[PDB]
RNA sequence: CUAACACGUGCGCGAGUCGGGGGCUACGAAAGCCGCCGUGGCGCAAUGAAGGUGAAGGCCGGCGGCGCGCCGCCGGCCGAG
RNA sequence: GGCGCGCCGGGCCCGGGUCUUCCCGGAGUCGGGUUGCUUGGGAAUGCAGCCCAAAGCGGGUGGUAAACUCCAUCUAAGGCU
RNA sequence: CAGUAACGGCGAGUGAACAGGGAAGAGCCCAGCGCCGAAUCCCCGCCCCGCGGCGGGGCGCGGGAAAUGUGGCGUACGGAAG
């Protein structure tokens, strides 16, 4: 099948063929606006890996997030307090640019539901991402029993609770000995279970 | 019961059992265990020696189940098995020694403290002291290992 | 002598007859398939090589293997991936030498 | 606060001691009248009635 | 300000703990709610075992507990395929399966296979349609004598084999157990460097001969 | 007032002890019961940084070992200052 | 409303064992360097920015950095419950 | 487990997990590799039924989606075909 060939093709990003393609697509996507609808994926294999099926109701946006860290949004210097919290410009944000790219399109289309997202191009000052979305009130998915799970009202705005593949990876979430501080639902549920007194009746 | 407590006798007494010269102020010596090396050094060295400083090797992912090896002494060795076995061992003219599995009772290691009564045994354990196994040899009896 | 099973020692542990089960099917993930090899070498002849990989080939041609190892280790990370990339580049230079000699 | 220690736990053996003492004192005639039950016409106060 | 003598101690009440406190005054409310839910489930699965499916003999890991035997997650599918029970039909007829468990041994596998066969001898499978019976099915007069059992199905006992009082052989009274333990400790501790020094002595003898 | 600790007192049991978590059967959200629910806590063992080790002995007979009259190893006896 | 039965109509014509031959995996992602935050996680537990950026008897984990060397263990970079 | 391993001007303070006992208990689905004449889906028009959770069937040389891949089998417990 062609998808194994184009998967191994997109794996060789340092090659001259894919380097030419990445810089041409990056030129075009940098010229074009910030959040516009792509008509069809640039990565048809990767979209199928992440969940996209070419049927009526799945909508692909490519959006650019402005690349870089996160300096502290504070007047001039003047973060008032102890010299621990005097950091301004070398601070880094807890979530990733791909998750920010998911939630910007998920907020721009509040009717639709962000399924997942992937990488298309980058330069020194932008990252581009194709976030793929699902129209949850279309009858080509509300009559399909293996994708009507997203039409349920529980999964409203997965991108902003951080339930996607790139929104998940900043929660410290997983099995192991590496992820002791998130057992329970989250690193807040872990903290909340640990910092309570179970004052019983009898004691 | 507040009916029995001290504050019922300290009504009318204008300092409530804390003094007029030195009033009951809030935290006169610092909160908690404060001032270990500075102004309570006399207390922490007359009553808690060794409290300050590091000693010994740091062992990071310690698991208290790897080092599980509970001990039993020989004077309570016969308390593992019911009385009928040792009575029949005292009555047996064959020389059939009773078999005692200490791991079944829940002690991995046998140490030898007390006097052990003079009738044979087959003591099977997971570890042995030097003195314990030779007390078992001195009563005349075998030390079977088990993993 | 007596050889009781002991909790400590060279052959420590309780004696249990180990059965021979066929391995689980998750364990073969990454064992190279003929079709996958035929895809990957074709993709390499379509694309070519990375710039650091061709510069490491340029180091291996002039037989300075040690700084080529250090270069590949600095570019890819671990020393195991460094030696694996070294032996694959040595194989592609061995193929290029025999192809230019034949 | 609500987390005042409202409850008390008692050992099982002296919970049993207590009801044994209550039952055993419910058989003495002086210890029932001093509790207050007007009893003086009862046939016998460890009083067993028919199973019917 | 510590007094004369006592433990110097670390109470973890420096945080704001009164906001996050769990009072347990709904303890008997949950101990009524759980048994109401349990009675409702035991009425809902009407002849089926009230505890649930059957769960296998397992050994604990981790040296402290390996003498004991627990109930496990589910019967391993290696332990199913040699008992003759299909991996999908087991969970239908009431046999818990997990595919994650290996089988390092043979004694445990034979015990779980014997346990599955002893279970399969005891289940009373009702017909899937009550009028017409089928082949994989129990007899009609056994259907009236079915009832829910309480507690775990075939409860796991931790049974010990008692040895009889042997006569001590002279071969057993020469077993120096402490010195044997200590010699085993030293051999297991030193086994690598013995072989390394044997290796270097071998190639230095090659150096002296060649 | 809650929690931890220390000591003194009263109560039950006692080398054990405790169901506090779970379960089974108006007052009662109580009370009873479990024991192949003692898992577990504390205690019954200490010491060492650690590998670790881990809490009386005595007597008899035989075999300058001789220029252990002192036992290496066994059979018997007394036995825990 | 639920568990109960009968009828019409519609979907589906469905399984197991043995042998032979084939086939099998998620990439600017893992990982590495550095910086900042966080963690009990200590020669770096997790998260993120930038730079380098893979492999397929491969990759991760095996709580002290690293090289050789066997073992054990799961199968990431997709999704529901 | 445990106020433990550990962290901390190793000062004050901070501080989990594995194991065991319980409550509950349930597992699964794609992309890929493939094979089946796109075998798949949406909408409008007419007829029959029901229609206050717009659905079931029949007819459309009626319109689109989709080969830049929909459906059926199939997913690491292996799987497909003969
Ligand atoms: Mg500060
Ligand atoms: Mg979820
Ligand atoms: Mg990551
Ligand atoms: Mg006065
Ligand atoms: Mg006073
Ligand atoms: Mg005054
Ligand atoms: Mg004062
Ligand atoms: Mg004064
Ligand atoms: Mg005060
Ligand atoms: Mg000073
Ligand atoms: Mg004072
Ligand atoms: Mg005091
Ligand atoms: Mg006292
Ligand atoms: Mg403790
Ligand atoms: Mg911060
Ligand atoms: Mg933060
Ligand atoms: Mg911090
Ligand atoms: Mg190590
Ligand atoms: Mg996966
Ligand atoms: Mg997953
Ligand atoms: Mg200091
Ligand atoms: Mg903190
Ligand atoms: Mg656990
Ligand atoms: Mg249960
Ligand atoms: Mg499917
Ligand atoms: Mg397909």
């Amino acid at each position: 099948g062609a998808y194994k060939y184009i998967q191994e093709l997109w794996r060789k990003k340092q090659s001259d063929v894919m380097r030419f393609l990445l810089r041409v697509r990056c030129w075009q996507y940098r010229q074009l606006s910030a959040l516009h609808r792509a008509p069809r994926p640039t990565r048809p294999d990767k979209a199928r890996r992440l969940g996209y099926k070419a049927k009526q109701g799945y909508v692909i946006y490519r959006i650019r997030v402005r690349r870089g860290g996160r300096k502290r949004p504070v007047p001039k210097g003047a973060t008032y307090g102890k010299p621990v919290h005097h950091g301004v410009n070398q601070l880094k944000f807890a979530r990733s640019l791909q998750s920010v790219a998911e939630e910007r399109a998920g907020r721009h289309c509040g009717a639709l539901r962000v399924l997942n997202s992937y990488w298309v191009g980058e330069d020194s000052t932008y990252k581009f991402f194709e976030v793929i979305l699902i129209d949850p009130f279309h009858k080509a998915i509300r009559r399909n029993p293996d994708t009507q799970w997203i039409t349920k009202p529980v999964h409203k705005h997965r991108e902003m609770r951080g339930l996607t593949s790139a929104g998940r990876k900043s929660r410290g979430l997983g099995k192991g000995h590496k992820f002791h501080h998130t057992i329970g639902g989250s690193r807040r549920a872990a903290w909340r279970r640990r910092n309570t007194l179970q004052l019983h009746r009898y004691r | 019961p507040s009916r029995l407590r001290k504050t019922r006798k300290l009504r009318g007494h204008v300092s409530h059992g804390h003094g007029r010269i030195g009033k009951h102020r809030k935290h006169p010596g610092g909160r908690g265990n404060a001032g270990g090396m500075h102004h309570h050094r006399i207390n922490f060295d007359k009553y808690h020696p060794g409290y300050f400083g590091k000693v010994g090797m740091r062992h990071y992912h310690l698991k208290r189940n790897q080092s599980f090896c509970p001990t039993v002494n020989l004077d309570k060795l016969w308390t593992l098995v019911s009385e009928q076995t040792r009575v029949n061992a005292a009555k047996n003219k064959t020389g059939a020694a009773p078999i005692i599995d200490v791991v079944r009772s829940g002690y991995y290691k046998v140490l030898g403290k007390g006097k052990l009564p003079k009738q044979p045994v087959i003591v099977k354990a997971k570890f042995f002291s030097r003195r314990a196994e030779e007390k078992i040899k001195g009563v005349g009896g075998a030390c079977v290992l088990v993993a | 002598a007596l050889r009781y099973p002991m909790a400590v020692g060279l052959n420590k542990g309780h004696k249990v007859t180990k059965n021979v089960s066929k391995p689980r099917h998750s364990r073969r993930r990454g064992r190279l398939t003929k079709h996958t090899k035929f895809v990957r070498d074709m993709i390499r002849e379509v694309c070519g090589f990375a710039p650091y990989e061709r510069r490491a080939m340029e180091l291996l041609k002039v037989s300075k293997d040690k700084r080529a190892l250090k270069f590949i280790k600095k570019r890819v990370g671990t020393h195991i991936r460094a030696k694996r990339k070294r032996e694959e580049l040595s194989s592609v230079l061995a193929a290029m030498r025999k192809a230019a000699a034949k | 606060k609500t987390w005042r220690r409202w409850h008390r736990r008692v050992n099982t053996t002296q919970k049993r001691y207590a009801i044994c003492s209550a039952l055993a004192a419910s058989a003495l005639p002086a210890l029932v009248m001093s509790k207050g039950h007007r009893i003086e016409e009862v046939p016998e106060l460890p009083l067993v009635v028919e199973d019917k | 300000a510590p007094s004369r003598n006592g433990m110097i101690l670390k109470p973890h009440f420096h945080k704001d703990w009164q906001r996050r406190v769990a009072t347990w005054f709904n303890q008997p409310a949950r101990k009524i709610r759980r048994r109401k839910a349990r009675q409702a489930r035991a009425r809902r699965i009407a002849p089926r075992p009230a505890a649930g499916p059957i769960r296998p003999i397992v050994r604990c890991p981790t040296v402290r507990y390996h003498t004991k035997v627990r109930a496990g997650r589910g019967f391993s599918l290696e332990e199913l395929r040699v008992a003759g029970i299909h991996k999908k039909v087991a969970r239908t007829i009431g046999i818990s399966v997990d595919p994650r468990r290996r089988n390092k041994s043979t004694e445990s596998l034979q015990a779980n296979v014997q346990r599955l066969k002893e279970y399969r001898s005891k289940l009373v499978l009702f017909p899937r349609k009550p009028s017409a019976p089928k082949k994989g099915d129990s007899s009609a007069e056994e259907l009236k004598l079915a009832t829910q059992l309480t507690g775990p199905v075939m409860p796991i006992r931790n049974v010990f084999k008692k040895e009889k009082a042997r006569v001590i052989t002279e071969e057993e009274k020469n077993f120096k157990a402490f010195a044997s333990l200590r010699m085993a400790r030293a051999n297991a501790r030193l086994f690598g460097i013995r072989a390394k020094r044997a290796k270097e002595a071998a190639e230095q003898d090659v150096e002296k001969k060649k």
